[PDB]
Parts: structure tokens; sequence; C-alpha cells
């Protein structure tokens, strides 16, 4: 669970790395190529962040 | 004090999911500000003999130490982001808004504006004004033990924030 | 302004005064209170550095 | 508890001014020990258990 | 009640004997007696009742060895973390 | 971790620095600015001494020393943490690790 | 004697030094001449003239090796040194000088004076890294250590030591200024971790000094500088002169912290300082529970503020799981098309995180409902009221706006919301300040209709005429402020100007430098304030249903400022003697007729004087970096780009026309406050006399610059 | 307003005036400014500037923003 | 500066005006009124129906006097006042008079 | 409040801390800080405190 929080911080790190390397003229494109992707995918349900619990099956716990 | 005991009691309505660490945090936060707010009242009425708003006001003009005190006590009981009571609301609304936004909102309304209203009231009244009544009988300012403890409370407070995040 | 007075001849403009606390400077008592206090933060403030700073 | 009890049987002996003429009436000696006394205990202390806490020892080092 | 000694032996109260001049002559029939104590204290010439009269290097001294002690330890920690005996440092360094 | 954007080709890279642009990368800290230079550690060596003369004047004047000995306090608590920043493995802007 | 025999010994060393290097280096006398083949003569030719070198190695042998035993204390390693036995040590290291290698005496000194050298500095370093934090918080810890060191420092102590820190910081911030403005500068300085906020998650006290940031931050420390020179003259014999200028420091401070926000932790930590300095602020008289009682009421909104920021906060954090700025405005949009299960009703999730930080932003920058302790906040000092109300305080709103520009795009409830509102507290600021006759008052509800002025101005999506609207509001409505404040102490704390009046012979430069302000204020025609509401009617958008409420509320809030502006400066200065005799009286008495006379203060003055051309550059500044041909702005990082500008540079005959019917209502009203005769007076056929004329020069005038010649 | 009397036992802030307030200044102005120096420092370790005016990120550099490989 | 010994509260003469000058102001503002005949017959011992001066005249006099010392006089006090000497008294004494 | 001064240093204050009444015993006057955190009474180390006068009455007597 705090390793997929870690992947969302990761994300969110990138994004704000993101947003000073690369200029607004063209940051959204590059954005949506591959890392808008990946941010949807580390969302509410996938990673537990902030949330209380992480509702998880027993498949999903062992996976 | 049972506001803020009943909103850790919250936390640990969740079982041993991720909301024991704001009940542990808030705990150790509301025991340093109650603590820090008894303190406050014990010096006042060690002071002023009294306890009640009617009775003592004008403390900073008089006591400014102690008027010092309330205003800062007053500042992390308000829940600023530097200190601890911050991280314990920052960690229970957080988990308690994914779990019943409408609830949350209704918790952090009732406690962080109406009950802080009147906690700010009652004790800015006693902070400002002027201590007219009775001046062959005013007191000093505050010992060094009193502000000695005060300021642990405030250090504590503010420095328990940078303990390891492991265990929180 | 149209009549001042400096500072020198000013007969209510304070020179810093005042007692920092209410211990008494010429106290004989072996009180202890602050001496333990001041012990605390400074144990307080030593454990953080030598076992938590870094 | 050494450190605990020089630095409180030492700095309580008084007001303020009271304080400083005790120390100022006392031999070079004394007021080192006043001094080095409390903080030497206290930091052996804490040094022991920093070495407690780490693990300098490990042979597997370059 | 205060029970302690007032007359303390590990140093004499600072006094002024001379503020006070108890009457020894001239009494009248109805004038009440002098009063024995009359020495009243004595501050130092340079003592400023508004701050901390602390003027010894005791604790910052304390404060400085501890702030040292914690580096040398960061130190040899992120050594022994490293699996070295000493920090290998590195010939640049960038931000983080 | 990918690239995570839209790759560009050699060719194009030639292109744009016949065009004067510049391949952007991060420049070493300065020797002022690095935790771990000679440079830092003299300049922290002369905060010490003056700050200790500092608090001697101070003491001849009755100004306050509390901030000099703050100073004298925090030339150690700033490398610690300085040391502590640089050791990190995390990044968030700056060069990558 | 001890100086020549360290000469000396200095000379010797570098000698010694000299040789050893020049013959060490080569790989031949590495060795071999060093510890030569023992022959006694060659031992005492060894050990005697590299014998400076040998005793300072001595010397390097025994600090190193008690340096190692205090390690082995502190540290518990080594197990110090059992394989020696401090007699083999000593003798190695001692004898071994290749530690001398590539070493000379003269060049480390110099590299020891060329450590601190100030010509290399380099302006790339300043680029390349802001000096602005050093400064800034400089300011910031001085502040702090006057509060703790009030006794040490007096009156002239404080001030001296808060107006180097400020106008270090406020140096320093122009050059940044500049470099952020024009050439695209912005910084993201990370101090370090911060706390723990979720399980594994640490947020860090981060700050964005960017276009926004900038904007905020340089009105505000302008602002700040100029009041915090003319308050040590606005409390010239009053009790706690050192403690108005720590409060003002500490709100500037808190307002500087929160526009340079880089999480919403500091922003919330800025929002929260801002209320408390501000109640602080409000509440300097703490004896009186009268200033209580408003400094409470600005509390009470400023805890809803807080209130519906932290919850905004926590609903972005528990759906994005950050709170960096950056990254939240470059990836709300992903999470537009979302909604949140609130009880009974699904709201969208980009429409109420808007709801929650307009309402945030509507409490504090104040709009109608929410105004309300806005006038009753007048209890403060002068200069408290002149930060407040120009910046800061009631600016926080436009900042959440600005910063948040992404959110707000995407939201229905801003779109309907903040043209609305902003349209009817402009409209109602502007006609309650056109009747107010408190001086504080009046500017409080002019700021009041000026921030729905702004709100209005967001609302058309441009955001340099926000920028342009805040600047020049925040710069005149200050030096107004200052300029009132002057008059308020010489009229002995009576605000009202009913009871005022001829004051322009008592309070010359007063008059004069209120006249400039309140015409640029105002928004007359020709001036800046006339080009900021042109912008304003230049990007409002028509396609609201209640477009004619708006407009009509801006139409009216419009040519309020007229009224206002007229009624504050003629009756202060210009009307007749409405005030008491002792004002009058006492203030113009034959003897204090001198070359020192002034009923203000030089400092006062200047600082006025100053503060005034500093914004007359600053806004020319601005206004040729963003309305001239060439767009020289920075980015803006807002990607919703409207046809606003389209009517600015080629518009079309028909708004021309409409901005020409509001030309002519601003001049009726005109027309109309300086000629219309309440009173009777003897003038008042000769004032008819003059309006015919007036009128019939006016239309010759036309006639003959328009078709004769 | 006029001045009135103030206690002599009270540590208040009224009409306070130190004659030493030149020292004063100085030894709390310069440590204050080596204190923020250091911090200066600190947090410049840690600061982030976008390219300057003709640099461009290559896309393939370590600088440019990643993406996770699950 | 302050001596750095304990000061007491200086109560001195007890009039924050000069009495005898707020007399004449008081006395000047007095005879401007119509319905006083002759100025050169008004005292501080004097009464204000000695003096000729009606309740409506006395009213719209310590108005006047209201104006001119830049101070408020409470209706209470006004009805207090039975001379000449004691609305001077009451005026120099008060601590805003100016 | 202006002539209240409890430690002396602007008002000096007896050692007796008050002038005893016709009518009153001579009690102290209570302490600014009544805090009751006070050891027992300390002496300078190596004090002669023996009970010199009862040892000469009794090498009289002898
Ligand atoms: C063999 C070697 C082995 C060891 C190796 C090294 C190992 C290191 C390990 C780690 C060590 C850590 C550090 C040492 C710990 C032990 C210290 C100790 O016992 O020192 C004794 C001793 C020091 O005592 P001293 O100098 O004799 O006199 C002590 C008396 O009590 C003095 O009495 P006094 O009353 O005359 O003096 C009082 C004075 C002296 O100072 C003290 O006594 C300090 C006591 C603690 C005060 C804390 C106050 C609060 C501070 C801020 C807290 C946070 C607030 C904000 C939170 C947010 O107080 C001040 O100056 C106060 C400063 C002003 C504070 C103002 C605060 C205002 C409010 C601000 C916040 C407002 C928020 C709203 O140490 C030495 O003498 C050092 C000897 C070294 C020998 C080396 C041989 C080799
Ligand atoms: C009345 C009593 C208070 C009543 C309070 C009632 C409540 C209401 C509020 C009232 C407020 C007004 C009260 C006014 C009282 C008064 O008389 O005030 C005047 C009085 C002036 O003293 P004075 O009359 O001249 O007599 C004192 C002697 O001269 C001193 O002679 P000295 O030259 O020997 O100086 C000794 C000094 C030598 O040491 C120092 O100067 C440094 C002290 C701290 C050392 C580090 C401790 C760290 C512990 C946590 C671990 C952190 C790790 C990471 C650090 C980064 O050591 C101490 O004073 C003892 C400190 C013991 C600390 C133990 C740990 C507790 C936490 C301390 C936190 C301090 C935060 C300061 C900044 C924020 C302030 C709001 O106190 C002050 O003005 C307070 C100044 C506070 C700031 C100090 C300067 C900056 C410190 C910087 C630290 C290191 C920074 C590193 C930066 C680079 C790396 C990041
Ligand atoms: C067992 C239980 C025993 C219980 C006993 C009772 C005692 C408590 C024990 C529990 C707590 C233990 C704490 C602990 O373990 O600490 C070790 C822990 C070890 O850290 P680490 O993870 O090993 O560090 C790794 C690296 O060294 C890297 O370290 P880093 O990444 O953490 O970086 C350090 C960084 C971490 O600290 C921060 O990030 C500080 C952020 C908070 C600042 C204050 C915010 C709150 C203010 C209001 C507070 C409430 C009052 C409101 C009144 C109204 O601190 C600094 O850099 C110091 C900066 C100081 C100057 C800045 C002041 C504010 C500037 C504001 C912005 C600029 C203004 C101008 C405008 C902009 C320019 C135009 O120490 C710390 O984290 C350091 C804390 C330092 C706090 C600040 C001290 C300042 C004064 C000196
Ligand atoms: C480059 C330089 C540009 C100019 C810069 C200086 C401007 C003027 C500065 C000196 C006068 C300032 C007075 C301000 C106060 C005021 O109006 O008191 C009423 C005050 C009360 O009247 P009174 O003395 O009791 O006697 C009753 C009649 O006024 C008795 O009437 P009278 O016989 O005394 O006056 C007859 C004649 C005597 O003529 C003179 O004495 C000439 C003196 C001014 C010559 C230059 C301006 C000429 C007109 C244009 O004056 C006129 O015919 C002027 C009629 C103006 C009607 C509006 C015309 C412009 C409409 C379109 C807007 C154009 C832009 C306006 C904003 C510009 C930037 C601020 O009356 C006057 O001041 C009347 C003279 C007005 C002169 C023209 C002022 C034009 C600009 C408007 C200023 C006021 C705006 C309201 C807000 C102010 C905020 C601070
Ligand atoms: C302009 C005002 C006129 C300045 C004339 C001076 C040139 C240099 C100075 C002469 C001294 C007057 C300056 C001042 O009041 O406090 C400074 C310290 O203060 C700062 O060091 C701390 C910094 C405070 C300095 C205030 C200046 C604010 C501007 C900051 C930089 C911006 C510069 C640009 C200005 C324009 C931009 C808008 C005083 O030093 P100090 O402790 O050694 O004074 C001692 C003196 O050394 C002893 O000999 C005496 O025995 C003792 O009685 C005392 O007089
Ligand atoms: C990293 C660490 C950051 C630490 C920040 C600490 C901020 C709080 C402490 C501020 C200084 C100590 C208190 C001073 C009180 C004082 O002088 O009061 C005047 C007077 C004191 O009354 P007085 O004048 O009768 O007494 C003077 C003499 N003493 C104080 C010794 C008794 O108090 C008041 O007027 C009461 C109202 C409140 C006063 C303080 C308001 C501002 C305080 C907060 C400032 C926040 C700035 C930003 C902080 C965050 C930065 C990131
Ligand atoms: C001297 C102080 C003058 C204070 C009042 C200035 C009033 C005019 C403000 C003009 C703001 C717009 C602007 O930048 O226009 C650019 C123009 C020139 O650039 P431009 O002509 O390319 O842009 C104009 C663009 N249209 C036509 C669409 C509006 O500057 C001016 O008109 C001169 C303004 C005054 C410059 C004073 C410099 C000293």
């Amino acid at each position: 669970e705090l390793f997929l929080n870690e992947y969302r911080k990761r994300i969110n790190n990138e994004v704000r790395r993101a947003a000073i390397l690369t200029p607004t003229s063209s940051l959204r494109e590059k954005m949506n190529h591959k890392i808008a992707d990946q941010i949807l995918d580390l969302s509410s349900p996938h990673v537990r962040g902030a949330h209380f619990q992480a509702v998880r099956s027993w498949t999903d716990a062992s996976k | 004090t049972i506001q803020e005991m009943n909103i850790i009691y919250l936390a640990f309505c969740w079982g041993d999911s991720c909301a024991i660490l704001g009940g542990i945090l808030f705990s150790a936060t509301h025991a340093f500000l109650s603590a820090l707010m008894f303190f406050l009242v014990d010096c006042i009425y060690r002071r002023y003999h009294t306890r009640s708003l009617v009775e003592v006001n004008g403390i900073l003009h008089i006591t400014p130490n102690l008027g010092l005190s309330i205003l800062f006590m007053l500042v992390f009981f308000s829940g600023i982001p530097g200190t601890i009571k911050f991280i314990s609301e920052f960690y229970i609304f957080s988990g308690l808004l994914e779990a019943s936004p409408f609830i949350c909102f209704i918790l952090m309304l009732v406690a962080n504006v109406l009950g802080l209203i009147g906690f700010s009231k009652s004790w800015f009244n006693a902070t400002f004004g002027m201590p007219k009544k009775n001046t062959k009988y005013l007191p000093m300012d505050l010992s060094f033990k009193e502000s000695y403890i005060i300021l642990y409370c405030f250090f504590f407070l503010f420095i328990f924030s940078y303990f390891s995040s492991i265990f929180f | 302004d149209a009549y001042y007075h400096d500072d020198t001849h000013e007969g209510l403009m304070n020179e810093p005064h005042g007692y920092l606390t209410m211990d008494d400077p010429m106290d004989l008592r072996p009180n202890y209170e602050k001496s333990a206090l001041e012990l605390l933060f400074l144990v307080s403030g030593g454990a953080i550095l030598a076992l938590m700073l870094g | 508890s050494v450190g605990s009890l020089s630095y409180i049987f030492y700095n309580s002996v008084g007001g303020k001014v009271i304080r400083d003429r005790i120390r100022a009436s006392m031999p070079f000696p004394k007021r080192v020990l006043v001094q080095v006394l409390p903080f030497v205990a206290l930091g052996t202390a804490l040094i022991i258990s920093r070495r407690g806490i780490e693990g300098h020892n490990h042979g597997y080092k370059q | 009640r205060q029970n302690f000694a007032k007359n303390i032996t590990t140093t004499d109260i600072p006094k002024d004997s001379h503020h006070f001049a108890a009457k020894r002559s001239g009494f009248t029939q109805t004038e009440q007696a002098p009063f024995a104590y009359n020495d009243v204290y004595q501050y130092p010439k340079d003592y400023k009742p508004w701050n901390y009269n602390y003027k010894g290097n005791g604790v910052l001294l304390a404060l400085f060895l501890g702030s040292a002690f914690s580096l040398v330890a960061y130190e040899r920690s992120y050594a022994s973390k490293t699996g070295r005996y000493q920090r290998k440092v590195q010939q640049n360094y960038y931000q983080i | 971790m990918q690239n995570a954007y839209p790759e560009i080709t050699d060719q194009h890279r030639e292109f744009l620095k016949k065009q004067g642009l510049k391949v952007y990368e991060p420049k070493p800290l300065p020797d002022q600015i690095n935790p771990f230079s000679k440079t830092y550690w003299i300049t922290n060596a002369f905060i010490i001494g003056v700050s200790f003369l500092a608090r001697r004047h101070a003491l001849k004047v009755g100004a306050p020393r509390i901030f000099w000995s703050g100073c004298i306090v925090g030339v150690p608590l700033a490398a610690i943490i300085s040391r502590g920043k640089s050791d990190q493995l995390d990044e968030l802007v700056g060069a990558r690790k | 004697l001890f100086l020549l025999f360290f000469i000396v010994n200095l000379y010797w060393f570098n000698s010694g030094l000299i040789f050893f290097n020049s013959v060490y280096k080569i790989h031949h006398d590495a060795w071999t001449l060093i510890f030569q083949t023992d022959s006694i003569l060659n031992k005492l030719k060894i050990y005697f003239f590299l014998l400076p070198l040998y005793i300072s190695s001595f010397i390097h042998s025994i600090s190193t090796w008690y340096y190692n035993y205090i390690l082995n204390f502190l540290l518990f390693s080594e197990n110090l040194n059992t394989n020696t036995n401090f007699v083999d040590y000593i003798t190695y290291n001692t004898l071994l000088l290749s530690k001398f290698e590539d070493f000379n005496l003269f060049v480390y000194i110099k590299t020891l004076l060329i450590t601190f050298d100030i010509r290399q500095i380099n302006l790339d370093f300043l680029n390349e890294y802001p000096i602005i934090l050093l400064t800034g918080l400089l300011f910031l810890f001085t502040t702090i250590f006057s509060l703790i060191c009030l006794s040490y420092l007096g009156l002239y102590g404080v001030f001296i030591l808060n107006l180097a820190s400020i106008l270090l910081f406020w140096l320093s911030m122009l050059y940044y200024f500049n470099l952020i403005v024009s050439e695209n500068y912005y910084y993201y300085i990370s101090l370090g971790k911060w706390m723990y906020l979720s399980n594994g998650f640490r947020v860090s006290f981060d700050l964005l000094i960017d276009l926004t940031s900038i904007s905020f931050s340089f009105l505000t420390l302008t602002i700040g500088v100029f009041v915090y020179i003319y308050t040590f003259s606005y409390f010239r014999y009053e009790p706690l002169v050192e403690r108005l200028i720590l409060f003002l420091n500490s709100f500037m401070i808190s307002m500087i912290l929160l526009v340079s926000s880089g999480n919403f932790i500091v922003l919330f930590l800025g929002w929260e300082l801002i209320g408390l300095t501000s109640f602080f602020l409000i509440n300097f008289w703490s004896t009186r529970v009268g200033t209580l009682k408003a400094a409470f009421k600005a509390f009470s909104f400023n805890k809803l503020s807080d209130l519906f920021l932290f919850f905004a906060i926590l609903i972005i954090f528990s759906t994005t799981y950050n709170l960096d700025i950056l990254s939240f405005n470059n990836q709300i949009y992903l999470y537009e098309s979302y909604n949140i299960d609130m009880f009974y009703w699904s709201i969208n999730l980009i429409e109420i995180i808007s709801f929650f930080f307009i309402s945030c932003a509507f409490i504090k920058s104040a709009q109608f409902g929410a105004h309300i302790w806005l006038p009753d906040s007048m209890e403060a000092p002068v200069p408290a009221s002149a930060l407040i109300h120009s910046a800061t305080l009631v600016s926080a709103g436009i900042y959440l706006l600005l910063r948040l520009s992404p959110l707000f795009e995407l939201s229905k409830y801003a779109y309907f919301i903040l043209p609305l509102i902003g349209s009817v507290t402009a409209f109602y600021g502007g006609l309650v300040s056109a009747f107010q006759s408190d001086t504080k008052k009046t500017l409080a509800y002019s700021t009041i209709s000026h921030c729905g002025f702004l709100m209005v101005s967001y609302s058309t999506g441009v955001l340099e005429f926000v920028i342009l609207y805040l600047y020049v509001h925040g710069f005149f409505k200050a030096a107004t402020f200052l300029c009132v404040g002057n008059v308020n102490r010489f009229n002995r704390n009576i605000q009202d100007f009913k009871r005022m009046g001829g004051f322009y012979k008592y309070l010359p430069f007063e008059c004069l430098a209120s006249f400039v302000c309140m015409i640029n204020l105002s928004g007359l025609p020709l001036t800046l304030g006339f080009y900021i509401k042109h912008l304003l009617f230049i990007g409002l958008v028509e396609s609201y249903t209640l477009y004619p409420l708006i407009f009509s509320s801006l139409i009216l809030g419009a040519i309020a400022g007229v009224f206002y502006s007229y009624r504050l400066f003629y009756s202060i200065f210009f009307d007749t003697k409405k005030g008491k005799k002792a004002i009058y009286l006492q203030a113009s008495r034959i003897i204090l007729n001198s070359k020192f006379y002034s009923n203000t203060s030089l400092a006062s003055n200047l600082s006025i004087t100053f503060l005034v051309l500093i914004s007359y550059t600053v806004i020319l500044y601005l206004y040729c970096t963003t309305l001239n041909n060439y767009y020289s702005l920075s980015d803006l990082k807002s990607i919703y780009i409207n046809n606003a500008y389209s009517y600015f540079y080629k518009p079309d005959y028909n708004f021309l026309n409409a901005v020409s019917i509001l030309n002519w209502f601003v001049i009726i009203l005109l027309i109309s406050v300086i000629y219309l005769n309440w009173r009777w007076s003897y003038y008042y056929t000769k004032s008819i006399d003059s309006l015919s004329k007036f009128i019939l020069f006016s239309f010759f005038f036309f006639i003959f610059s328009k078709y004769i010649l | 307003f006029q001045k009135y009397p103030i206690p002599r036992y009270l540590h208040v802030g009224q009409w306070i005036v130190n004659k030493n307030w030149k020292w004063n200044t100085f030894h709390m102005f310069f440590p204050t400014a080596i204190l923020c120096f250091m911090v200066w420092r600190n947090s410049m370790i840690s600061t982030a500037k976008p390219p300057n005016y003709g640099e461009y990120v290559d896309p393939q550099s370590p600088v440019a923003p990643k993406a996770i490989k699950y | 500066y302050a001596p750095q010994k304990v000061v007491l509260r200086n109560e001195k003469s007890g009039y924050y005006a000069n009495p005898d000058d707020v007399a004449r102001r008081l006395i000047r503002l007095i005879s401007l009124h119509d319905k006083v005949q002759n100025p050169s017959a008004i005292t501080l011992k004097s009464t204000w129906s000695e003096i000729g001066v009606d309740p409506l005249s006395y009213v719209e006099i310590m108005l006047e006097a209201e104006n001119e010392f830049y101070i408020e006089l409470a209706d209470e006090d006004l009805e207090r006042f039975r001379t000449v000497e004691d609305a001077v008294e009451f005026i120099a004494r008060n601590f805003f008079t100016n | 409040l202006l002539k209240f001064d409890p430690f002396g240093f602007y008002s000096p204050k007896l050692l007796s801390e008050n002038r005893p009444e016709e009518a009153m015993p001579f009690y102290e006057d209570y302490p600014q800080n009544d805090s009751h955190w006070n050891l027992w009474e300390q002496f300078p180390e190596d004090f002669e405190d023996s009970n010199a006068e009862r040892e000469a009455i009794l090498k009289s007597n002898k």
C-alpha cells in the first residue's frame, strides 16, 4: 500500500518537474503522451492514498 | 478536551485501518494542549484569584507574559499547520472525508468554526480590556517555572511534527 | 512638531525597566523548579541532537 | 542521575544575584566542576545511547 | 507558609546599611521606638532586571558540542550505512 | 522508470544544435553552496570566529549575545541538514540520481 | 621579537616547502634524500632545515592522534591505536614528509583570503540562485527577534533594524521582480521536508516565486516599505510605536509567505497567519473591547475562510494525493469528468472544490454578504488599514483565483458566481463609498468596490488585466490611505470630514498628493485607473444569463468613483471650515511661523512622494509589458485564451461607441459634481454664468478643432 | 497622547527608549543576517529553475520527467 | 528619561487648562450673547440669572462654549453648574479642554 | 501600581522586608513566588559547624 502511494507520489513529483522544465505552450501534449495515463492508473481506487482503509478483497491483497 | 477526545475516539471506529495513526498523534497533541490550557487557567486563578470571564480581563496589560501565552495557546489550538494538531486534523479529516464527505464537513464546520469562535471569544475577552478594579491587588508577571512549562508545551507541539514518519 | 521635548529632558520617556519574571533576584530559597525545567529543556534538545538529528 | 543532581544542586542556591555572588566567590576548579560536571555526565549518557543505536562495528566495509 | 532559612551561609547577602539611619537621640514622649534592622538590599551596578543576566558560556558551549557530536555521529553513520569507513566525496554535487 | 516524453531523433537534436539552441543540463553547486567544499568550511570557520568575537564585544557593551550564539550553534546544524539533504536518494526537480 | 621570529619561521617553512615540492613531484627525490641513510651529518641536514616542516609535521602527528582519540571516545570506533605504541606512530608520521606534497604556505593563505571576495559575486549567480530568499528570511527573523527583544532595542533601535531588513528585502525583490515579469524567470525553493501528513507521506515547506507570486509579493512589499517609513510618523508620540511597527512587519511577512506558497500547506499556513496578524493589527487598541468586537468579527470570518480552504485542500488531497500547486494545476484537468458522492447528491469534483475556494476567496477579498467585517476593521491604525485594504488581506482571494487558474477555468459555478458577485460587490462598494462621510470607511467601501471589479476582471478570462488592476488599486489606495491618515491625525482622531474643511493651507502636501492619488484611484479619464477600468470593460463576456444586472452594476460602480473622490477631496480640503476652532487656531499662531513649520512629518511627505513615484514607474512598466503591441509578459501558466485582446488591439465601432457612452456618463457626472449648488452663495448666479459660458466654449472648441482647423 | 507614568516593576514597552540601541541593533542585525545566510545556502541546495533562454530539455535526458515502469 | 526610581502621579495644580484663561474665554463668549447687557458685571461668583441668562440662553451659551473649548458637556453637569465659577472650574479640570 | 516594587531594585527593600506594627508580630512578607520546590538548606562544603560553645563550656567545667 505504501509502495502504491510511493508510485503516486513519484508521478506527482515528475508532474512538478514537467511544470518547471517544460513551458505551458507544450506541457499538456507531453503530459498526455504517457504521464496522464499513469496518473489515472494510480488513482483513488487503485491506491489507498489518504484513505483510512484500502478496501481490497483477499484476492486483491494477495495480488 | 471533550471535543478533542471525541474526535480522537472517532479515529478508532475503523478497526486497525490507517486511522489509528491520526488517533495516536491527536492523543499526544491533545495531551499537550490540555496540559497547556489547564496550566494557563491555573496561572490565571493563582494570579487574579478567579477564573470567570466576568471577574478578570485585561491580563495582557498587567501580566503581559500570561496574555501572550494565552494568545499563542489560541493560535496553536486553531490548528496552525506548523504544529501537530494540524497533522492530526489532516489525518482524521482526510479519512472521514473519503469515508463520509458530508459528515466530515459537518464535523469540521462545528468544531473548527463554531467551537473555535466560542473558545476564542471567552479567551480574547480575558486577554484584552482594562484591569481597572483592584489595582492594589494586581499580581505580577509569569515566573520562570510557568514560563518554561508553557515554552516546553509549545516546543513539543512544534517539534513533534518532525518525528519519524515510520510510525505515523 | 511644535513643542517637542527630547528624550534626555523628558521626565516620562522610560528607559528599559521592569522585572523579566516573578522570581526574586535576591531570593535566598534553594528553589530548583527553574533548574529542573532548564535541565528538561537542555536534555530534550540534546536527545534530539544526539539521537535523532541525522 | 549524577548530571541531574549536580545541575540542580549547583544552579539552585538562590536568586540570580545570589547565585552570581556564590559562583564568583568560588575557586577556578570549583567553577569548572560546576560547569563541566553536569554537561559531561549527560553528554556521555547520550553518546552511549548513540553508540547503542548505531552499527559502526559491522565488518563488511571497504 | 514559607519556612526556609533567610540567613544563608553559602554567601553574604548584599546589603546597604546607610540608606536608612535609625534614630538614636531627640526622642519625644509620644514618638515610637526606632527600628533595629534597617539594611536594604543592594543590587549590582550592572544588573538589568528586564533580561537574563546570564554572562556565562556554559550553555552555548554545551549546545555547540552537542551539535558537533551530532555532525560527527551523522558522518560516521552515513559512512557505515554506505558500507565504507569514511564518506566518499564526489567531485560534483547537484541540487536535489 | 520510462522516459515519459515523445522521443525526438538525433537528426532533430543536431538541427536544434545548428540553430543555436543548447541542451539543458543541471549545473553543479558552487563551492559556496556545496556543503562538502573547502570554501564552505572556511566560511563556517570565519563565521564561528567572528561570532565569538562579537559575543565578547556584546558582553562588553550589554548587547544581546543570543543571536551570535545561535549562529555558533547552527553552523554545524546547517551542515548536518545540508549534508542529509544532499545524501538522501530522493529528487524533486534537480539532477537525476 | 615574536613578530620577527614568526616572519623568519614562516619564510623558512615556505622555502622548505618549495624545496620539497619542487623535488618530490618527478618521483626521483621523492624519498631518497628525505629519509637519507643515517650519516649523522645527513641526519642533521634533514632535521635542521626541514625542521620547520618536521616540527609542524610533529604537530600534525599529535593533533590528529588525540583527535582520533576524541572520535574513539565519542564513537567507540577504530579500537584506538593498539597496533601502535605512540613511539612508532609519532616517528613514522613525523619523518614522513609526503604530507607536504603540492602544498605551499603562501598559496593556502591566498586561497583563504580570496574565499571572501565580493567582486566575484557575478550576476549569473544571482540569476541562478535567488538571493531574495535570504533577504526575506532576514526580514522575518529580524521582525521576530525585535518582537522578542523589545527592551534591548528601543523605539529607534526597532525602527532602524526593521528598516534595514525591509529595505534589503525590497532592493532584492526589485531585481527578481524585473527578471520574473520580463524574462520568464521563476524559482521553486524547497526548504527541507516539513511534516508528515499521510502514512508514508511527508510534505515539504516549499515556496514558488513566479509571476503571480512576484506580483503580489512586490506590491505588498512596496506598500509595506512606504507604509513602514510613514508609520513612524503617524505614531509619533504614541506608547507602542514599536508594537505597531512589529505588527505591520509580521502581517507583511505573513502575506509574503502566503503569496509565495508552493504547496497547499504553505498556502493554508499563510492564510491562517494573515488572519491572525490582521486580527492583532485590528485589535491594536487592546484596552478597548469596542475594538475587540470588530477584531473578533474579522477573526470569525477568517476562521470560516480557513474552514473552506482546509476542506478544499482535503478534497484535493483525497483526489490526487498531492499538495504541490504546480502538480495540482497541471493535472486537475484529468479530474474534470469526476463526481463526489456527498450525502444524497452527486456534485462535480471541480464544482465542489471551486465552490469552496471561491467562498474562501469571497470572505477574504470582501464581496457582498461577506464584506461586513471590512468596514468594521477600520479601528486599526491608519498604516494597518493601508496595508489591509490596498493589498494583502483583501487581495488574498485574488491570489487564490490566480494561483489556481486552471481549476476555475473548468468550473460552471465559477463562471456563474465570479461575474455576478463581482459586479454586485463593485456596485455596492462604490455606491456606499460615494455616500460615506468617514474617510476610512469611504476608502474601505472603495476597496470593496475594487475587489468586486477584480473579481469581474478575473471572470473576463484575462489575467493580465487582473494583475494591472490589482497593482493600480493597491498603490493608489495605499497612498490615499496615508493621506487621509495624515488628515485624521491633524484633525485629532476625528475621521469624518463633516468636521473638516480648509485643510489645504494646513496640509498642502496632503492636499496635492491626495488630489493626484484620488484622480488616479477613482479611475477618472486620462489616468491609469481609467485604463484599468477600460480594460475591464474590454474583456467582459456578454453570454451570462444575468448580464443585464451584471453590466448595470458594473456601470454604476464604475461611475461611482467620481462621487467619492470629489466628496473626500473637496470636503477635506476646500469646503467651508466645518471643523472646530481649536484645530485651526492652535496650528496658526504667529509664533509657530518658521522654516520647520509643518502639520505633518517630512518623513511622511517623502514616503508618500516616493510611493507615488514608484507606483507610477511600476504601473508604466506593467503597461509596457502587457498592453504594448509587443507582448513581453512571462507565462501566466493558463491555457484558456480568449479573444478579449482583439478588442484592445483592433476594436470595432460599436465597442468604441459603447465606451463613449460610458465616458459621457462620467463627463455628465463631473459636470453635476462641479457645478451643482446645494447651498446659497454669493457666486450662485456667476456659477450658472460660468456653466453657460463653459458649455458654449466647449461647443465652439469642438466646432473649430474638428472643422475649421 | 500625553505621557503618563509607567510602573517601574512592569516589563512593558510603553515609551521605552534604550540609550545603547545602536550596538543592540548591530548585534541583532548582523548575526540574524548570518543565520539567514546559512538557511539560504541550505535551501539553495534544494532549488529548481526552468531552463534559461535558448535552452531546451532533451526528452531522453535523465533530467526530463519520467514515467513509472510497472 | 525616567529617574530609575519610583515616581508617583503628580497632581500639580489640578487644572489641565489655565483657570484664568478659561474664565476669560467663557466670559467673553457669554458677553457675545445678545441678552447679556453688561459684560463688565460678569464675575465668577455671578449667577446666570444675575447676569441675565435664561435657561434657553444658557443652553445656547453652553453649546457654543463646548464648541469653543473642544469638549462636550453632559446635561447633568450643565444643570450642576450654578455659577460661572463652577462652570470655569469644571471646564479647566477637564482633561480634554483645548 | 507605580509604587509597587517587591524586589527592591527601584524602591529599596529592607532585609527585614517590612516595618512591623506596634500591635503585630514580626511575620515575614509573603513572597511573590510562593514556590515550595525548595531543597534543604545548603551549606558550603567543608563547613565547620561543631558546637564550639558547648565544647568550651564542657572544657571549663572539666
